[PDB]
């Protein structure tokens, strides 16, 4: 409706009996393919990320956002839990990292 | 639909075959691209991944789909299957 | 946070 793609905002300009529009528009470029999965099994429960998916760059399983290849480590703060490992299809085995246990154990 | 007394019918400049091909291209792009073909270059997203996004777009999580995949597929195929009987039995 | 603080460490 504004531009061709993902609109951001617009510039209005004048004509003698009309109007002309300018539309800054987000278009993706330089796309790559990866291996995706809907869920990750760890300790007998199904894990799902906060606002992304599970991706892997061939070996190591990552959490990235939808519109960019910005990977992150699978941790318990960007990933919530629902259900068990059985009822969901597409789930493979990996680990979800704990950001509290080294600070609990090796220091205090 | 007659041709007499100075009135003359003109044929369509784009006939029905390329209209069917445009609608087929629309359905193919939306079955194997998501919304990405409607914005820029088409991107490869699976259809249960896309329907999980659209469930996430409507405000429910993934576990109403991935725990209910065969049920959603049964409801979807039964829902599209009664489209033909609704149009064929109603003039 | 309290069960792993108490029962493990
Ligand atoms: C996939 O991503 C991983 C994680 O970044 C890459 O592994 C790194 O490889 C470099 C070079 O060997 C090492 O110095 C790093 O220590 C590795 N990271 C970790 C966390 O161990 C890997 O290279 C990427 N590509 C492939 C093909 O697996
Ligand atoms: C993911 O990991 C679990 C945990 O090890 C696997 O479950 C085991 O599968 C083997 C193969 O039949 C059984 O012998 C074990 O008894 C299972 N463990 C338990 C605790 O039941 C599971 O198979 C793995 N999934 C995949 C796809 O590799
Ligand atoms: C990306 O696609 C190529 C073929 O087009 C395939 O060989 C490769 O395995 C894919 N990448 C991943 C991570 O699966
Ligand atoms: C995806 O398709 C392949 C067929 O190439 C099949 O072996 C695999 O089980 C499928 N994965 C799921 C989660 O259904």
């Amino acid at each position: 409706f504004c531009g061709k793609g993902y609109h951001l905002m617009s510039f209005p300009q004048s004509a003698p009996h009309g109007v002309v529009f300018l539309h800054v528009t987000y278009v993706p470029a330089q796309e790559k393919n990866f291996t995706t999965a809907p869920a990750i099994c760890h300790d007998g429960k199904a894990h799902f990320p906060r606002e992304g998916v599970f991706v892997s760059n061939g070996t190591h399983w990552f959490v990235t956002q939808r519109n960019f290849y910005e990977p992150q480590i699978i941790t318990t703060d960007n990933t919530f839990v629902s259900g068990n490992c059985d009822v969901v299809i597409g789930i493979v085995n990996n680990t979800v990292y704990d950001p509290l246990q080294p600070e609990l154990d090796s220091f205090k | 639909a007659q041709k007499f007394n100075g009135l003359t019918v003109l044929p369509p400049l784009l006939t029905d075959e390329m209209i069917a091909q445009y609608t087929s291209a629309l359905l193919a792009g939306t079955i194997t691209s998501g919304w990405t073909f409607g914005a820029g270059p088409a991107l490869q997203i699976p259809f249960p991944m896309q329907m999980a996004y659209r469930f996430n777009g409507i405000g429910v999580t993934q576990n109403v789909l991935y725990e209910n995949q065969k049920l959603i597929a049964n409801q979807f195929n039964s829902a599209i299957g009664k489209i033909q009987d609704s149009l064929s039995s109603t003039p």
